[PDB]
C-alpha cells in the first residue's frame, strides 16, 4: 500500500525485491509529510537561495537567432552551485535524510557527476557519503573521483559485472538493503522505483516555474517550447513540470542520438529501446532481444543511464511531450556555436537541447516562435572531449 | 502438476526436511551444468533451485554474480536455459523445480508466453527477484493459469499485512528468509524464526523453506527443527564449483559429498 | 589635463609613453560620461543580472565556526558566470569599448583567467578579440587557451623577453598604441595608469554593494571585518569600496606569502617589495635592488601580478586597509577546509583570504567576530596542482 | 654643460643636419660596446642616444628588444653603464650624450642622484621612455638641477597645447616622432612634419630631431630639408651588431659604413 500512485499510466512502479519495500515506503511517507511540512519548505529554499544561488537566471540569445524569427533564452543552471542543476534535487534529498534520522548517504555515479552533487550536498548537511562507481568510471574520470575525496565522501570502486553506471546502481541499492535504517540511498535522476521519479521532480520543479515566471516577466507571454535534454529525466521533468498544465506549451525532450540511431550506438531509448523492468520500474530501455540490459552511448557520458524516467514514457504516450534526438555531430556544433556566439560553454549534455532549437530555428527561420532551451550544466568539464574530437578529425 | 506437494506429503510421511540446492543455469558452460544438476540430484537434492543468467543480477551476492558471470562468458541464453529445463525434468520426473528470475527476463517476450515456456519444459515454480508481493500480481496470475506455483520472500521482519499476504498469494513453498541483514545490529527488526513459521502455518501458507546463508549441515537441522520443511543453500554449494573449475572430475566429487551432508542432516 | 584624480595619495599617475595619453583621456572621458548616462547603467545592470548571474548568494559557514564565536559569510563570486569576479568589470569595459565606437578589443593574460573572461564578455558583446599570452604561459595552460580560442578569441603567443605576464602587459600595450582608434585595451586588475584602477573598482563595486545588503539583512549590522585576497586588487577593491566610508569595518587583504615571506619567494610587494614606477603607475613592486622588475610567485598563478592596485597601497599607508600574507600552505589548508566541510571548491586565490579569517578564527576563538571573505572564484581549476602537491609529500 | 647649444650652433654655421645615433650601452658586451661607441664617433655622429638595459623596454621595438637581452645575457647592470658612460665622455669631451631611460631606473635610488649621477659621468640629456610631459615636473626639476637637459617626444598628431609645453619644458632637443602608428591608416592623425617644425620654431622650442624609422640617406637630407635640425638612427644600427654578432670586426666596419653614409646625407 502506497500514498500516492507509484505509476504514471503504465509506467512506473516499485519492482524491488521485497526486503527494500520498507525502505521505500518509509522514503515515501517522510516525502509526503515533507511537502506539508513549512519548515521543511523553509529549510530547503535556505539552501536554495544562499548555498546554490536560485533563482538562476535566463539569458536571451539575441547573437544566435540574427536575422530569424526565434527568439531564444537559456535557463542558466549552468550557474547553479556544482555547475548543473543536479544540486537542487540532492539538498533536498540530503533534507530528506535529515528529515528519517539518517546521518549517511549512499549514491551511485557514472562518469562523477552525481558522485559529486550528492558528496557537496552530504558535506553541507554533515552526513557521512559514501558512492559507488563503476571502477572503469573511477580509472576515466580522475577529476570527478579528486573532487569527490576532497568533499570528505568515500569512493568505492565496483569490479562486479562490467564494472559501469548499471553495476555502481547495484551496489548502491545491495548496501542501502542492509543499511537503510541509518543511510538514504541519494539517487541521481528521476526515475527508478517509485517514490524516487515523483521527488526527483519536485525536487527539480523550481527550474519550470523560475522560467515561467522570467518568460513572464520578459515576455508578457508564456513560452511556445521548452527543450531540455533527457539521459535520466531529471532537468526535463524540472523544466517541464510547471507547464504541464499549460497545453499551449511544447516540451521537447531531447535523447542522446550518439552515431546516430541507425547505428545503434545512441541513448535514445524512450524513442527507440523497448519497455521492459529494470532499475525497479516499467519503462523504456536500451535492452537485447532476449532482454538483457544494454548501455546507452552518448559522447556525453552524463547522458547514459540505458532507460528514461517513467513520467517521460507516460507524457510522451499521451502526446503531451515530445521526444526527439540529436546526435554526437549535432551536439558539437551546438557546444561550439554558443561558446562563439555567447561566451557560454554548455555542458555537452545540455548542448544535445541547444542543438534541436538550432535546428527548429534554422528550419524554419521565418517561424514565430519563443522558445526556453534548460542550459542543465556548464561545459568546463568537457573541453578535453571536444578537443580531442576536434583534433582527431583535423577540425582543429 | 502437484510436485511440490507430493514432496511435502512424502517428506512428511518420513518426519524428514527437504534440502534444496541452488546453481546457476549453464555455469560454467552448458555441458558440465547438466552434469552439476544430475550429481546434485543424486546425492539427494529434493527439489532443485535453478537461476537464468541475467545481466544485471541486483539480489544476488559475490558468489552468485560470479557465477551469472561464467555463464555469460560460456554464451548462456535463457533460450539454451529452456532447452536445458526440459532435459533435466526429461531425466527426473517428480523432482520438484524452481526458477529463479529477474522480472525483465519474465516480462520480455510477455509474461503470459514466459509462464506458457514454464509450464511446457515442466517448471514447478517461479520466484521473480524484483517483483514485490505489492506488484505481483499478473505474475501469480500467469503462473498459476499455466500450472506454476508463484513463490515469495517472507523477510524475517515482515509485519502481518506483509505475511498475510505472502501466506494468501505463494504457492508450492513460502521463501524465508534467514536475515534481513548481514550484521547483529542491520537483522535488528528480525522476528525469532520459529514464530514466523507458526504465523505462516497458522495463515495456511505453503511449506516454509529456510533460505540465505545456509551452508552448514547444522543449520539444514535448526530449520527444521524451528518448524520449517526445509533449507535452500546456493553460495555453498556455487562456491565449490568456483574453487574446482579447473578440475571438472573433482568439482562433482565435492558437490556429491556437500549435497549428501546437508541432505543427511534434514532426515529423522 | 585629467577630468578626475590620477593619484591616490602619492600612488597611481599615468607614467606611459606620451603616444598613449590620448588613449587614456579619451577612456577616462568616456568613463566620466558612462558614469552619469542612465542608459549605460542599465545596459550594464541588464547583462550582470540576465548574463551573469548577479547578485551572488552570500553563504553562512556554521560547519567551519563550530564552536568558536566567529560568525562567516562568504560572498560568492565562485557563483558569477566565468567562475570568477573577473566577469564583473570585463563586461563594464567591453561596454566602455562600445561607447568609444570600438568594434575589438585587445587584452593581456597571465595564465589565461583574464583572458577567458576578456574573451567571453567580447563573443557576448560581438567584439573582436585579441589576447596576448606568455609563451611560457601558453604552454602550460592549454585549458585556458582552448576556452579562449573555442570563445573566437584570437590567442597571440608571447615570445619577448622572459615570455610570461610582464611581456604580455608590454604587447597589449605596444598593440594598443598604434590601434587605440578602433581596439579598446581591456586591462585585467585594478592597476595600471589612470584611469584603469578607478574604472575597475567602480565595475567590481556591486560585490561590496551586495554584501553590504545581505549581511544588514541577515545580521542587521555591518560586518566587523571583510577579507579579501589581492593579486592586483580587482576583488579586494571591488569588496572594498563600498565599506570605506564604515570607519568600523576592517578592510583586510591578503596577499601570497608564496613558500614564506623570509624566502623572498612570495608575491607580497605591498608589505614587502618596494615603490617603483612601472606598468604605468607608481606603486609597490617586486624588483631587484637596482629597480629591475621581478616575478610574484604563488602556489595560486593568478595571484602572481608583480605589484598592486596603488589605491590598496594609499589605502594602507593611511592605516585604514590592512595588508598581510597567506603561505602557500596556509593557502592549501584552507581549500581542503572549504571542500570537506561546506562543499565548495575555492580557488586557490580565493583560498587564501579564506586561510586569513580561519586565522583570525582560530587564533582568537572566543573573540566575537562577524567576517566576510570574497569568495573571488572557483577552485575546480586547481584541482590538478592541489593533487599534485598532495601527492608529492605523501599527503595522499 | 652646454654640449648641445655648440653642437647645433657649429652645425648651423655648416647649413648641416646632426645625425645622432642610437645603442644599448653593453650590447653585445661592454668591451664590444665601447668599440662600437667609437666607431660611431668615428664615423661621424654628431651626438649619442643611449639605452641603459631595463628588465621591461615597453616602448622599444623587437630589434632593441633584442639588444636590450643581449645586454643582460652579459649581465650589464646600470651601474656598469654609469662606468661606461664616464669613459665614453673621458674620450670625446664635446659630443652631446643624451640617455634613454625608464623611469623606474630613474626612480629608484632617487630621483635628484640620478641626475646627479649622470651630471658627475658627464652626460647631456635624459628622455624618461615612460614619463609624459603631464608627469615630468620632478624629472625635468632635477635633470635642470644637475646640468641635465630633460628631452620630450613631440608626437605628430600633437595638439598645440602639446606643442606648447613641449615646447616649453624641454631642452637640448624636441624629439619629433615620424609616425603615430605604423600603418597608413594608424597614422592618420599625424600632421605634416615641416608643419610641426615650423610650430616648435615659432615657440621658441629646443632644435627637432626626427626619430623613429630614420635607416636611409634619403630619410636623414628629408629631415633637414623639412626643418629639422637632424636626425636619429637606432633600430637600422643595432640591425647591423645583430647581423654581425659572429664577427666583431665585420660588424664594426659595417657600422662605420653605415653611420658614414647617413652622416654625409646631412651636409649641405
Ligand atoms: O540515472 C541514474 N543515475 C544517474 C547518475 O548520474 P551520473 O553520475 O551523472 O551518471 C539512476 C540511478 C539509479 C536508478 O534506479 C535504481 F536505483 F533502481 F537503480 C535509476 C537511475
Ligand atoms: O538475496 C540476497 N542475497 C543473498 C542470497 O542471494 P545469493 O547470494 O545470490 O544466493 C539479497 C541481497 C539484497 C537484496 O536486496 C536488493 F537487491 F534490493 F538489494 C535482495 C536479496
Ligand atoms: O535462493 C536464493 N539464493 C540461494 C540461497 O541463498 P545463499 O545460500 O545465501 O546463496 C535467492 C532467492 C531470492 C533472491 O532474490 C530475492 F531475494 F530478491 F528474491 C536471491 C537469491
Ligand atoms: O595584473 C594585471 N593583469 C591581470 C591579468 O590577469 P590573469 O590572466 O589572471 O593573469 C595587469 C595588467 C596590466 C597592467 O598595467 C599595464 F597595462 F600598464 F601593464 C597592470 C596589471
Ligand atoms: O618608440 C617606439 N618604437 C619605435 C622606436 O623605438 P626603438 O624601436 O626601441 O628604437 C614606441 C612604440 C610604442 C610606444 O608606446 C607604448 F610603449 F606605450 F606602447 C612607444 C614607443
Ligand atoms: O630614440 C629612440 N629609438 C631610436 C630611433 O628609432 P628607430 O630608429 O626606429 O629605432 C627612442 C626614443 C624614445 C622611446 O620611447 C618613447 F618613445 F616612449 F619615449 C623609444 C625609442
Ligand atoms: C546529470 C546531467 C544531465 C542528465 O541527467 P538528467 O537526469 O537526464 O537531467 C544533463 N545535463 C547535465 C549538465 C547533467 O549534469
Ligand atoms: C584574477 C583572480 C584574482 C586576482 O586578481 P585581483 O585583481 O587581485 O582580484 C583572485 N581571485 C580569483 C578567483 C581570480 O580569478
Ligand atoms: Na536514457
Ligand atoms: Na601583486
Amino acid at each position: 500500500t502506497t500514498l500516492l500512485n507509484p505509476y504514471f499510466g503504465e509506467f512506473g512502479g516499485m519492482y524491488v525485491p521485497q526486503i527494500l519495500m520498507p525502505a521505500l515506503n518509509q522514503l515515501e511517507e517522510a516525502f509526503v509529510s515533507a511537502q506539508k511540512d513549512p519548515e521543511f519548505q523553509a529549510q530547503f529554499a535556505d539552501l536554495l537561495k544562499n548555498y546554490a544561488g536560485r533563482p538562476t537566471a535566463l539569458t536571451k540569445c539575441q547573437n544566435i537567432t540574427a536575422g530569424t524569427r526565434t527568439t531564444l533564452y537559456l535557463k542558466r543552471e549552468d550557474l547553479l552551485h556544482g555547475g548543473a542543476h543536479k544540486t537542487n534535487q540532492v539538498l533536498g534529498q540530503a533534507l530528506l535524510a535529515k528529515r528519517m534520522g539518517k546521518s549517511e548517504i549512499i549514491a551511485e555515479t557514472g562518469a562523477g557527476q552525481h558522485g559529486v552533487a550528492s558528496a557537496l550536498a552530504s558535506a553541507l548537511l554533515g552526513l557521512k557519503c559514501r558512492i559507488y562507481m563503476g571502477a572503469k568510471d573511477v580509472e576515466r574520470q580522475s577529476p570527478n573521483v579528486f573532487r569527490m575525496r576532497l568533499m570528505g565522501a568515500e569512493v568505492i570502486p565496483v569490479h562486479s559485472g562490467s564494472a559501469t553506471l548499471k553495476d555502481a546502481c547495484n551496489e548502491a541499492l545491495r548496501d542501502w538493503s542492509g543499511s537503510y535504517e541509518t543511510a538514504h540511498y541519494m539517487l541521481g535522476t528521476a526515475a527508478g522505483p517509485h517514490p524516487y521519479p515523483t521527488i526527483v521532480r519536485e525536487f527539480q520543479r523550481m527550474i519550470g516555474e523560475e522560467t515561467k515566471a522570467q518568460i513572464l516577466d520578459k515576455e508578457g507571454r508564456l513560452p511556445d517550447a521548452v527543450i531540455a535534454c533527457v539521459g535520466g529525466g531529471s532537468n526535463a521533468i524540472g523544466m517541464f513540470a510547471d507547464f504541464i498544465n499549460d497545453t499551449s506549451v511544447g516540451l521537447i525532450g531531447v535523447e542522446p542520438g550518439g552515431h546516430g540511431i541507425e547505428t545503434g550506438e545512441h541513448g535514445a531509448p524512450l524513442k527507440h529501446g523497448r519497455v521492459g523492468i529494470y532499475f525497479g520500474m516499467k519503462a523504456p530501455m536500451m535492452q537485447t532481444a532476449d532482454g538483457q540490459i544494454e548501455e546507452s552511448y552518448s559522447i556525453s557520458a552524463g547522458l547514459d543511464f540505458p532507460s528514461v524516467g517513467p513520467q517521460h514514457a507516460y507524457l510522451n504516450s499521451i502526446g503531451r511531450a515530445d521526444y526527439v534526438s540529436i546526435t554526437d555531430d549535432e551536439a558539437l556544433e551546438a557546444f561550439k556555436t554558443l561558446c562563439r556566439h555567447e561566451g557560454i560553454i554548455p555542458a555537452l549534455e545540455s548542448s544535445h537541447a541547444l542543438a534541436h532549437a538550432l535546428k527548429m530555428m534554422r528550419e524554419q527561420p521565418e517561424k514565430e516562435q519563443l522558445l526556453v532551451v534548460n542550459l542543465s550544466g556548464r561545459g568546463d568539464k568537457d573541453i578535453f572531449t571536444v578537443h580531442d574530437i576536434l583534433k582527431a578529425r583535423g577540425e582543429i | 502438476m502437484e510436485r511440490y506437494e507430493n514432496l511435502f506429503a512424502q517428506l512428511n510421511d518420513r518426519r524428514e526436511g527437504a534440502f534444496v540446492p541452488f546453481v546457476t543455469l549453464g555455469d560454467p558452460g552448458i555441458e558440465q551444468s547438466l552434469k552439476i544438476i544430475d550429481t546434485l540430484i543424486d546425492a539427494g537434492a529434493d527439489a532443485l533451485e535453478l537461476g537464468v543468467p541475467f545481466s544485471d543480477p541486483l539480489a544476488d551476492g559475490p558468489t552468485i554474480q560470479n557465477a551469472n558471470l561464467r555463464a555469460f562468458a560460456a554464451g548462456v541464453t535463457p533460450a539454451q536455459c529452456f532447452e536445458m529445463l526440459a532435459l533435466i525434468r526429461e531425466k527426473h520426473p517428480t523432482i520438484p523445480i524452481g526458477l529463479l528470475m529477474y522480472a525483465n527476463l519474465v516480462f520480455n517476450n510477455g509474461i503470459d508466453a514466459f509462464y506458457a515456456r514454464c509450464e511446457q519444459v515442466g517448471v514447478d515454480s517461479v520466484l521473480v527477484a524484483d517483483v514485490p508481493v505489492e506488484e505481483s500480481a499478473p505474475f501469480r496470475q500467469a503462473a498459476l493459469r499455466h500450472n506454476i506455483a508463484p513463490i515469495f520472500i517472507c523477510p524475517p521482519n515482515a509485519d502481518d499485512d506483509l505475511l498475510r499476504q505472502v501466506a494468501s498469494y505463494g504457492r508450492g513453498y513460502t521463501y524465508l528468509l534467514s536475515r534481513s541483514g548481514v550484521t547483529g545490529a542491520e537483522n535488528r527488526g528480525a522476528l525469532p524464526l520459529h514464530h514466523l513459521i507458526e504465523k505462516l502455518k497458522e495463515y495456511h501458507a505453503a511449506p516454509a523453506l529456510q533460505g540465505f546463508g545456509i551452508s552448514s549441515p547444522e543449520q539444514v537441522s535448526a530449520a527444521v527443527r524451528a518448524g520449517a520443511a526445509g533449507a535452500i543453500s546456493g553460495s555453498a554449494i556455487v562456491k565449490i564449483i568456483e574453487k574446482n573449475l579447473a578440475s571438472p572430475k573433482q568439482m562433482l566429487a565435492e558437490l556429491r559429498s556437500f549435497v549428501s551432508a546437508m541432505k543427511a542432516a534434514s532426515r529423522a
